[PDB]
């Protein structure tokens, strides 16, 4: 199982459980 | 009396005392090859009444067989490691059913 | 391993009994390669080491 | 490059439990246990030319505590006694570290268990190469930090939240004497280092005033300094923590259970060996409490029948002879013995752990059977560790047993005859338990299920490799450390290890032997073989189970609950601790007896003084 | 619920699809931030003793055979 | 971790009375109580529990561990049972 | 609740230094077996009475209590390094106190129990804040590499350099420091989680992260490299023992 | 309470064991004499005076 | 299952707000007299008397007259 | 054997037997049949 790519598309939780806002625009 | 509560008592008395003594018998034979005729030993002496009738003479005798099977326990008795007193309780337990986190808390306006 | 009446178990790997062979019978040489030599040192006879 | 020996391990650990989101169960693996590995192969160049480039290194840092004329420094020690530990701790730790990998590919917190090994590797690094018992102090400490994280890895499990806790009070009730002891030293010489006081350490001569009544100075330094250890090396006073301490992971409990943490203790009189030996009161206290925890130990593993339990009193009984040897000022014998058991007694663990996952992680004598021929490996890995253990003639184990015994006939004192007679009688013992390990498992009929059997699968490849390097190990380093370590007046210690010229018997240790007394452990352990076979394979209709009337199974329960200490210690020391602490100290000084003076105390006074005012 | 709690250390099974790039990073890191600790240590570790026969730490040390004496501490 | 179904456990439970020699092993039966059908001894009740036990790797809590009277009782219990 | 523990309990405390050792010298040393009978068995007796303790905010009130003891033992016992270890352990209970209610009040701001029976198992969530109050319960737990370590050090060898009988005393404090703050540790986030009082929970979020990292590394800074505050006031606690004697 | 009547004994067993070991005296059942050094049993390289 | 505090079970509130008010339990008994007395009066005396002698006795090993504090 | 218990659990449990792991008896030491060989072939051959 060295070889198989991980089968996560992103780290689990949310850093300070703050959610990221849509794509382009600041925090 | 016609009663059979006190009798099932007896018969679920005899049930878990026979099994209690199975397991010390596999405790205290830690090679097998001796278990079987201590099993059957045992299993002979719950046979030796095998006849009792009245409630006088099963007090004494549920007494008795107490008393002289506490007093060899093997102190440290078979438990399995994943049941409650063995070496792997509470391992890894599955993560408790509804329970859930919250995200956005101690903002403001 | 060929499978039985409850045990079926698994032969071991190649690796995992000729090493162990090997292996074991080098301690085996050894115990009476240091009984030869360094041998007559312990036995109450024949101190080496110009005795 | 010095600083990369023991600041790599700490830089993994940090980047690793920082980052154990970025690096996945295996990337950790690879990175934490590949610096530890640089960290051991530089701890080996380091060897290469101090040990035989017989040169030591000194260091200082940085000013810790820079108050008036108590200079504490972050500086290390590098000398020749360090070096060997250095080699022990990096090699064990980096080999438990290939060992981890294929244990937790199954446990979920994977990169967690890498950090806390780091994180121990790191403090021992620290306490080993440490130069000042304050600096040498945050090594001590952190080692019980590091032991409290690692069996508190499964927070889950209810039993190894209470062990550790337990651990944590024991330990800190243990080196409560050895903290005692730096300030103890620094009052007669208004310093901590070591360099300064092994320079001059002789020439105090005067008392104290104790508690009680005055004493010796050195002395009592020395008694505290033992008690200090003991907490650290499971002796008579305070080892309730080890026999219970293998309730966490296995691959930690090869490292600190058997191999590292061991080495505390006796390490703290090995490396002020020239404190000890001018306080001769304290050396035959800790003749006295080494053999009698060692006999204790060797006494108490007999009747239990769990793979890790067992072994944890051989352990504590190989603890109890190594003080034994820094207590007859023979640490030659001591420091041997500790190389040897960091090796024949971590290849033990591994082998138990690699049998126990191994089979559907199940540790037990009186349910699992044989399953010998099912795997010839790791088998074989554990009867040379065994055979090293009993130290047969011409083994790793045989050249420090009987070099220790023979130290301890020679002297004629008050405590090394009882102790000999002590470690003769408790050959027998281990020799004993030690065969009826090897003959309850892997020679008897399976008594275990039928549905383990059929899910065998033996020992993975990256975990066998490091029972291979420890297996190559105990058997040819006793043979090439037994002359040019103990060889009559080596001279690559230096100033390492000082021994008194009064004190010393070492030739007439060879060559006054009777050879009647020197080739007898040897006897008892063939006699204890004898009896472990007859009693475990042929002979056990009646010589097994003992269904006697009474004074028989009180036997069987006496050696089991390890002489009622976890019961009359609880409940006559802790147990009435909790109690009055809420009767009496709740009760009569604070809340109830002084209170009278707070709320219900005075307002009630004020509510009838006052009224009968107006009228 | 696994998935909502952060576990800064890592989740339980927390397998990063790029693991393999993250850990040639933090190696990489690693070795870039140890140089300064063996650069900085060269101005250190004073042993005055000349082993009897010589070591590989010549070419980037200097402080040994130095401080001989001890009178002018 | 296969988690055996209904089919591989029909006949791993029936054995354990099957190799009963005080019942007769021709009348056996997946949904059979021993009290009156098969004719069995009140005493050797939980033998047949423990020989179940040495067979899958579970024990019971006493409390229930005797309220089995009945073959189909053991074997829907196995199945509950998610470590057997 | 913060500075109750934080500035308002140093004022007596600093006040002994300031108003009470310079002034009277030839008093204190007349009445100095006195201040050790009592913080002694103070450190004892609060540290017994913190065993037995059910509420959260409580247990860490009395373990503050024993370390202003433990402080007014190394205060009064004439060091030039029992003062300065004194002002050390006064600045470092300052900061791990504080930090500690913080810690103790976040959950009390989300829960609102302050009872240790409800809490348990808090490490298979909010991993950060047991992260934060692992590492401020072992600065409270007097280990060496805290500031607090320096703190009682200090302490204890000004105590023994005096009096032995009063330095065992005050090292048993030390001592059963470890009965009471590991015992909540283990038994607020470290246990068995259970989800009928618990039903939900957040973790720490961007404000109360930010809030430790000051208090983290002043801990940090004053235990690994305690110099620069000693090295700053070497002269004031040299001038503050040398007084009213000339020997 | 019957565990102390236990302990008594076990660590009796002990320390009566340590007393046998003062009623044989080994002491002076030694086969050999006290160690002797040149120089005032090496006077100079362990203190005094030069 | 909306609400982030706890449920507050009725067998726990007396159980926490009993043991913060003890003051009417600990009023007048025997044994409160014994425990006063006896760990109140008792062990702060001899602790002070330890620590007095051990001030004399290392007074005297210096031979400077004990103070009398 | 007899005990009116004891057939039912020997017969139960009779897949102990194994031929394979019949006995470990010649497995309690492998390596013997090997080391004392070339202990006799490195020891007739140096004198
Ligand atoms: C003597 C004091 C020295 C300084 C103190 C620092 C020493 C290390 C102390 C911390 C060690 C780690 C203990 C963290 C708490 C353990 C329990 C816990 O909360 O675990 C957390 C935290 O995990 C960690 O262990 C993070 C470790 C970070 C510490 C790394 C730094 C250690 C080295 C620093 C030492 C100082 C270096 C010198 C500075 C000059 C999450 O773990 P998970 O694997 O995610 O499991 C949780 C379950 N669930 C996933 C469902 C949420
Ligand atoms: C090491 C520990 C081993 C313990 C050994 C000591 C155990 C105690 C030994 C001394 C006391 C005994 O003999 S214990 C022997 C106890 N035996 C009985 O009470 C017989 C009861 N008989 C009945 O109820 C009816 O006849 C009937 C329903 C037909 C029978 O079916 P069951 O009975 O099935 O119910």
């Amino acid at each position: 199982r060295w070889a198989t790519p991980g089968h996560e598309e992103r780290p689990k939780g949310y850093f300070m459980n703050r959610t990221p806002p849509a794509p382009g625009q600041s925090r | 009396a016609a009663y059979f509560a006190r009798r099932a008592a007896q018969k679920e008395r005899v049930r878990i005392l026979y099994r209690r003594a199975l397991k010390d018998t596999l405790n205290w034979a830690v090679h097998r090859h001796i278990f079987y005729r201590d099993a059957s030993d045992l299993r002979e002496k719950f046979n030796v009444n095998q006849d009792v009738e009245d409630v006088d003479r099963i007090d004494k005798l549920i007494a008795h067989g107490e008393a002289e099977y506490n007093k060899w326990r093997h102190p440290d008795p078979y438990i399995v490691p994943w049941a409650p007193g063995g070496s792997k309780f509470c391992r890894n337990p599955t993560p408790p059913a509804g329970i859930e986190i919250v995200y956005n808390y101690g903002l403001e306006d | 391993g060929i499978t039985y009446k409850g045990v079926t178990v698994h032969t071991p790997k190649t690796w995992h009994t000729v090493t162990g062979k090997g292996l074991c019978a080098v301690m085996w040489f050894w115990i009476l390669y240091r009984a030869k030599q360094d041998g007559p040192v312990v036995m109450g006879w024949r101190h080496p080491w110009d005795g | 490059m010095y600083l990369l020996i023991v600041f790599l391990p700490l830089l993994g650990s940090s980047v690793a439990g920082f980052f154990g989101r970025f690096l996945g169960s295996e990337g950790s693996a690879i990175m934490t246990t590949t610096c530890v590995s640089f960290s051991s192969i530089l701890s080996l160049i380091a060897f290469y030319e101090v040990a035989l480039g017989a040169s030591a290194c000194y260091l200082r840092i940085a000013p810790w505590i820079s108050s008036e004329m108590f200079d504490a420094s972050w500086g290390f020690l590098f000398d020749s006694l360090t070096v060997v530990m250095l080699i022990v701790v990096t090699f064990i730790s980096s080999l438990v570290h290939l060992y981890s990998i294929s244990y937790m590919s199954e446990d979920p917190h994977s990169p967690r268990f890498m950090c806390y090994l780091s994180i121990f590797t790191f403090f021992m690094l620290m306490l080993v190469t440490g130069d000042n018992f304050l600096q040498l102090f945050l090594g001590w400490e952190g080692v019980g930090l590091a032991s409290y994280l690692l069996i508190h890895f499964w927070f889950t499990r209810l039993q190894a939240d209470k062990a550790a806790i337990k651990a944590m009070l024991v330990n800190r009730v243990g080196d409560f004497g050895l903290a005692l002891g730096i300030l103890g030293c620094f009052t007669l010489f208004q310093t901590v280092d070591f360099s300064t006081i092994f320079a001059c350490a002789s020439v105090p001569r005067n008392s104290w005033i104790f508690c009680n009544m005055r004493l010796n100075a050195i002395s009592l330094i020395c008694i505290l300094l033992f008690i200090g250890a003991v907490g650290k090396s499971a002796q008579i006073g305070l080892h309730t923590w080890l026999p219970d301490a293998m309730e966490g992971p296995t691959p930690v409990s090869a490292l600190i259970h058997a191999a590292t943490m061991v080495t505390a203790g006796v390490f703290m009189i090995a490396r002020c060996s020239p404190l000890f030996e001018y306080s001769p009161t304290a050396l035959i206290v800790i003749t006295f409490a080494g053999a009698m925890t060692s006999f204790l130990a060797a006494t108490t593993g007999i009747l239990q029948n769990d793979l890790k339990r067992v072994i944890a009193y051989s352990t504590c009984s190989q603890l109890g002879y190594m003080i034994f040897a820094c207590g007859i000022s023979n640490y030659s014998v001591s420091v041997f013995h500790l190389m040897n058991h960091a090796f024949f007694k971590a290849l033990l663990f591994l082998s138990a752990g690699s049998v126990i996952h191994a089979m559907s992680d199940e540790q037990d004598m009186r349910k699992m059977g044989g399953l010998a021929s099912s795997f010839p490996l790791t088998y074989a890995m554990m009867l040379i560790g065994s055979l090293s253990l009993i130290g047969f003639p011409f083994l790793t184990g045989f050249y420090s047993k009987d070099v220790i015994l023979e130290l301890a006939y020679t002297k004629y004192t008050i405590s090394g005859n009882f102790a000999f007679w002590l470690g003769s009688v408790s050959v027998l013992f281990t020799s004993y338990y030690s065969f009826r390990l090897l003959f309850l498992t892997f020679l008897v009929p399976t008594n275990s299920f039928g549905r383990d059997i059929s899910r065998c699968h033996d020992a993975p490849i990256p975990m066998a490799i490091p029972l291979i390097l420890l297996a190559l190990g105990s058997l040819f380093v006793g043979y090439l450390a037994k002359d040019m370590m103990i060889g009559l007046g080596t001279n690559f210690w230096a100033n390492s290890l000082l021994v008194l010229p009064k004190n010393e018997i070492l030739a007439e240790s060879e060559f006054a032997a009777p050879t009647i007394i020197k080739l007898i452990p040897i006897l008892f352990s063939t006699l204890g073989a004898f009896v472990a076979y007859n009693v475990n394979l042929v002979a056990d209709q009646f010589q097994r189970a003992f269904q006697t009337s009474t004074f028989c199974n009180r036997l069987y329960s006496f050696f089991n609950k390890r002489w009622f200490f976890d019961q009359v210690l609880n409940d006559f020391l802790v147990r009435s601790f909790l109690r009055f602490g809420y009767e009496v100290s709740f009760e009569a000084l604070d809340k109830g007896a002084i209170e009278i003076l707070g709320p219900y105390g005075i307002s009630y006074t004020f509510r009838r003084l006052a009224e009968r005012i107006s009228q | 619920f696994r998935a909502k709690v952060w576990s800064m250390t890592g989740g339980p099974n927390c397998r990063p699809k790029h693991w393999r790039r993250n850990t040639a990073i933090a190696m990489f890191g690693v070795f870039l931030v140890c140089i300064p600790i063996a650069k900085l240590s060269a101005k250190l570790e004073q042993r005055p003793h000349m082993p009897v026969r010589p070591i590989p730490s010549q070419i980037w040390c200097k402080n040994f055979g130095t401080k001989d004496d001890y009178e002018k501490e | 971790d296969d988690h055996l179904s209904r089919e591989a456990v029909v006949d791993r439970v029936l054995d354990v009375v099957k190799s009963f020699p005080k019942v007769d092993p021709s009348k056996v039966t997946p949904e059979v109580h021993f009290q009156n059908d098969l004719g069995l001894d009140s005493l050797d009740t939980v033998e047949i529990v423990m020989a179940i036990e040495e067979e899958f790797k579970l024990e019971i809590p006493d409390k229930e561990a005797d309220k089995i009277d009945s073959c189909s009782l053991a074997i829907e219990y196995v199945y509950n049972h998610p470590m057997s | 609740s913060v500075i109750l523990a934080g500035i308002l309990l140093k004022f007596g405390t600093y006040g002994f230094l300031r108003f009470s050792i310079p002034m009277f010298p030839e008093a204190t040393l007349c009445f100095t077996p006195f201040i050790y009978t009592l913080s002694a068995i103070a450190i004892i007796y609060t540290s017994l009475t913190t065993l037995r303790q059910i509420d959260l905010k409580k247990i860490i009130a009395y373990s503050s209590v024993a370390h202003m003891n433990l402080v007014t033992i190394g205060m009064f016992s004439l060091n030039i390094q029992g003062i300065g270890g004194s002002i050390l352990l006064m600045l470092s209970h300052g900061l791990v106190s504080s930090a500690l209610f913080l810690c103790v009040g976040v959950l009390y701001d989300r829960h609102k129990t302050r009872l240790v029976r409800y809490y348990g198992g808090l490490v298979s969530t909010m991993p950060n804040f047991s992260t934060i109050f692992f590492f401020f319960t072992l600065a409270n737990m007097s280990l060496p590499g805290t500031s607090s370590f320096i703190g009682e050090f200090l302490i204890l060898v000004g105590a023994f350099q005096r009096n032995s009988l009063v330095a065992t005393l005050a090292a048993l404090g030390m001592i059963l420091g470890a009965a009471y703050s590991l015992w909540l540790y283990n038994r607020v986030v470290s246990g068995n989680l259970k989800p009928d009082f618990l039903h939900k929970f957040s973790d720490l979020n961007g404000r109360e992260v930010f809030i430790f990292i000051p208090f983290l590394v002043g801990l940090v800074w004053m235990g690994v490299y305690p110099k620069v505050f000693l090295d700053c006031m070497h002269t004031s606690v040299s001038n503050l023992v040398q007084h009213g004697k000339f020997h | 309470y019957e565990a102390l009547a236990w302990l008594s004994g076990g660590l009796g067993f002990f320390v009566g064991l340590g007393l046998l070991a003062v009623l044989n005296d080994k002491a002076s059942k030694v086969p050999f004499t006290p160690r002797v050094y040149p120089y005032d049993n090496l006077r100079v390289e362990l203190g005094g005076e030069p | 299952g909306g609400g982030m505090e706890t449920n507050k079970n009725k067998f726990i509130e007396d159980w926490g707000s009993a043991r913060e008010n003890l003051e009417h339990n600990f009023r007048w008994t025997r044994r409160n007299f014994a425990l006063i007395g006896i760990f109140g009066i008792a062990l702060p005396i001899i602790v002070y008397k330890g620590i007095v002698k051990d001030f004399h006795m290392q007074d005297e090993d210096a031979g400077r007259p004990h103070r009398k504090f | 054997p007899l005990g009116t218990t004891g057939e039912f659990f020997r017969r139960r449990d009779e897949w102990r037997k194994h031929p394979m792991l019949s006995n470990q008896m010649r497995h309690a030491l492998p390596g013997i049949g090997i080391g004392v060989g070339a202990f006799c072939v490195y020891l007739v051959g140096e004198q």
